[PDB]
């Protein structure tokens, strides 16, 4: 059947968590800390 | 760098309080170098008015 089909294939799927989990963290990490730069960074004048 | 201390609350926390000889350094020479530095300019024109 190609219903059940595709809904075992939309819930089959690995995902993330196939890696290890120093690699797991270690991607984790990354993730938040690119997201944190570009919404906390500042910039500012050259004269004051 | 996204971290940016003021001197009152929490430079001279990092002077008062820590025992870290690197920390310190660390405090004392970029308040010099960062604050110092723009007052260099604005005293010697403040000396002679
Ligand atoms: C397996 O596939 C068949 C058709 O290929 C599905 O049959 C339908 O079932 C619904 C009710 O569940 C009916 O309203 C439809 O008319 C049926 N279609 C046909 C062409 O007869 C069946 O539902 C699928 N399996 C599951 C578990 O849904
Ligand atoms: C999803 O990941 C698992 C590993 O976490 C893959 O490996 C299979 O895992 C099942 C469940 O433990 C074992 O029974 C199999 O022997 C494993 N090896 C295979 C199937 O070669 C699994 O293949 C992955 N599935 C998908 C769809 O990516």
């Amino acid at each position: 059947n190609l219903t059940v089909k595709l809904q075992l294939q939309a819930l089959q799927q690995n995902g993330s968590s196939v890696l290890s989990e120093d690699k797991s963290k270690r991607l984790n990490t990354i993730l938040n800390t690119m997201s944190t730069i570009y919404s906390t960074g500042k910039v500012c004048n050259p004269d004051n | 760098p996204q971290e940016c201390l003021l001197l009152e609350p929490g430079l001279n926390e990092i002077m008062a309080n820590s025992l870290d000889y690197n920390e310190r350094l660390w405090a004392w020479e970029s308040w010099r170098s960062e604050v110092g530095k723009q007052l260099r300019p604005l005293y010697e024109e403040y000396v002679v008015l």
